[PDB]
């Protein structure tokens, strides 16, 4: 499942951080596989902030990173807009959408070892 | 009880105690306890001057028993000890909760996140350096000193406070 | 006092090897985390070409 | 560095996935694993008789 | 009346023998840390009672008769030992005497002294099996047979030298030319050891250079091994017989060559001295 998001101004960063931690909460069918969230810095934008997030979990890990963006010219009112990527991918997933599958969780891990076993040792 | 300074709390009989108690030692151990003809006569658990529990079962004024627990209350095994180790190396508090509950960097020994102050080492008491030879105590005080055997044993097994590579 | 002086021994000697095995764990994690955390950066790296 | 080298095949599941993407599909997500729902059996079939 | 005693006499006089332990005796030994409960529960000196401290007034451990505890010794971890100090003068036939370096280096020397074992009942005392003894200090050792074979005495002092004359075999180093010195004979007066000293002293002195950790044994810690310790020490700092033989006297005061060593250690002193400095006349030979 998700969870359910703030407003701009409702907002602060360490709700910010507690949202996106229970929403990775609502992960829950591999959840053996237990998540921990780290903070993310501040990016500035002309009218715009982000602020951001990583997650990690441990049980190789699984990781994943949150966006949040907070707009300097429309209302504190304004329903803060959100979105996740995992380090893998490309896509830039939102709350709303049909929720991830921890079996990519396992899959990139599996793909991690993968590597490991690949791994050109042109190593220093 | 005043010359070596043990203490108790229950009933006496003839002047000599027969009770249901609890009880201190001059270890400062707490204790509780029955007794019977002055003697301890029970089934009793025996609380650390570091908190800690162990039992005693007492026959005729001797023990006969198995059980211990820690101060943290980590149950223990004196024989076969499965914890920490080939099964799973996770600690008291992380098979307990798994990944500790906000993955402070407490997914070690102690933490929040620092280096061992002085240089020194982890063992967990105290910090020790193989360049001194000497123990400390977490206030950075003093420990009983080591020569070949144990510092060689810290050297290859524990955590020096090295610097954070 | 005799019994209960020598149990609080063995006690004793058992609550050294805890403490023990808590450091070695400690020493053993401290250099497994950081290597894992190389070896991610390398993996990263070849990811990303 | 670990070198790759080029295979056919992908190519070719790749040519079909822009000649769909040719119609310019919406519900991109959903509508991408249902053409390789289609692929399954026509697209997969299709290109093993192709490649030569 | 308060003193500096070198932890190497501690390390001498706690683990001194005579057939028994002297610890089973307690006129022998008083020590007393003054310090924290929680130091001593982490350890403490081999019969170190705690010290019970009282609105910071020390409450008299009467555990034995102070009045004539002979040795009677005190530490901190360092050098409030130095006022403990200051009250025993009024006490003890002997003088009173303080422990230089009260814990750190005498146990980062010898750490098997620190337990958290408390007394030692007089059957666990009486019980007691002695490591071996520390000649040159820090440096060269001096033990008896069953103290040499035994292995955790052997692998605590992290020991590779054997230092012998006698024709008994011991378990280890067998063979090893360089870190092995051996020698056969009885404890008979006829026995030459005085041109062994030569090669002994040398092997030792190598061991030295290469700060390679040496035990030296005959079998019972009794003599030739002792006339060996006299060559040792007087060529080593050009001293007379008789600084020699004060030494070796503390050293163990059971250590006694022979009248025929004797007059071979007389000889090994004529010849670095070129004269006899020392007069055998004396009985204290």
């Amino acid at each position: 499942k998700n969870i359910k998001w703030l407003t701009h101004g409702e907002f602060t960063p360490e709700k910010g951080r507690k949202q996106i931690e229970k929403f990775v909460s609502t992960w829950e069918f591999q959840n053996r596989w237990v998540y921990y969230a780290d903070f993310i810095e501040k990016k500035d934008l002309i009218h715009s902030y982000h602020y951001i997030y990583r997650v990690r979990w441990s049980a190789v890990s699984a990781n994943a990173l949150f966006t949040i963006k907070f707009n300097k010219s429309k209302p504190a009112d304004m329903p803060v807009d959100v979105s996740y990527i995992f380090e893998n991918s490309e896509l830039l997933q939102r709350p709303g959408e049909i929720r991830f599958r921890e079996q990519w969780l396992r899959d990139i891990t599996e793909t991690k070892h993968i590597l490991l076993e690949s791994i050109p040792f042109k190593v220093v | 009880m005043q010359y070596t300074g043990s203490q108790y709390f229950g009933e006496y009989i003839n002047g000599r105690m027969e009770g249901s108690a609890e009880y201190i030692l001059p270890t400062d151990t707490r204790y509780i306890g029955e007794m019977k003809d002055g003697m301890f006569h029970g089934e009793g658990t025996l609380f650390f001057p570091s908190g800690s529990r162990f039992d005693a079962i007492w026959k005729k004024g001797l023990v006969v028993k198995g059980k211990y627990t820690f101060n943290d209350g980590l149950q223990y095994e004196d024989k076969h000890w499965h914890y920490c180790d080939s099964y799973d190396r996770r600690f008291y508090t992380e098979i307990c909760y798994g990944l500790k509950p906000s993955g402070i960097s407490q997914l070690t020994n102690m933490d929040p996140p620092r280096r061992i102050p002085l240089g020194y080492y982890d063992c967990g008491d105290g910090f020790y350096n193989p360049t001194t030879r000497v123990i400390k105590d977490y206030r950075n005080r003093f420990l009983r000193n080591a020569d070949d055997d144990e510092h060689e044993w810290i050297v290859r097994t524990c955590r020096k406070g090295w610097l954070p590579m | 006092l005799q019994e209960e002086r020598r149990i609080h021994a063995f006690a004793m000697l058992a609550e050294r090897q805890r403490r023990m095995r808590e450091a070695e764990e400690s020493g053993r994690r401290q250099v497994e985390q950081k290597r894992l955390q190389q070896e991610d950066m390398i993996f990263k790296e070849v990811i990303k070409v | 560095m670990s070198h790759i080298q080029i295979p056919p095949g992908l190519t070719e599941l790749l040519q079909g996935y822009t000649v769909e993407v040719g119609q310019q599909p919406p519900d991109l997500v959903d509508f991408a694993v249902e053409y390789f729902t289609r692929l399954r059996e026509a697209r997969r079939q299709e290109s093993d008789t192709f490649i030569v | 009346d308060l003193l500096f005693c070198e932890p190497t006499e501690l390390y001498n006089i706690l683990n001194q023998v005579s057939k028994l332990s002297r610890l089973a005796e307690p006129n022998y030994l008083c020590l007393l840390d003054v310090r924290s409960k929680r130091q001593y529960d982490e350890s403490h000196v081999i019969t170190a009672l705690r010290v019970k401290k009282r609105d910071h007034q020390y409450l008299i451990p009467e555990s034995v008769d102070l009045e004539c505890v002979r040795y009677c010794i005190v530490y901190d971890s360092n050098t409030p030992a130095v006022e403990f100090g200051q009250i025993l003068i009024h006490f003890t036939r002997q003088p009173v005497y303080v422990l230089r370096g009260g814990y750190e280096c005498f146990s980062g020397m010898y750490h098997f002294f620190r337990t958290q074992k408390i007394i030692w009942m007089p059957q666990e005392l009486d019980a007691f099996q002695p490591y071996p003894v520390e000649i040159l200090p820090g440096r060269v050792y001096l033990g008896k047979i069953s103290q040499a074979c035994n292995a955790k005495m052997h692998k605590d002092l992290k020991i590779k030298a054997h230092v012998n004359i006698s024709m008994e075999t011991t378990p280890y180093f067998i063979g090893n030319a360089d870190k092995l010195l051996h020698i056969k004979l009885e404890d008979s007066p006829d026995t030459l050891l005085f041109d062994y000293f030569r090669h002994i002293c040398h092997f030792i002195e190598l061991h030295l250079r290469l700060h390679s950790v040496v035990l030296v044994f005959s079998t019972r810690g009794i003599s030739r091994s002792v006339a060996a310790v006299v060559a040792l020490l007087m060529h080593y700092n050009e001293e007379t017989l008789k600084r020699s033989w004060a030494q070796v006297k503390k050293c163990k005061t059971n250590m006694r060559p022979n009248r025929a060593f004797v007059a071979q250690l007389l000889e090994w002193e004529k010849v670095l001295h070129g004269e006899y400095l020392t007069d055998i006349s004396e009985p204290i030979y």
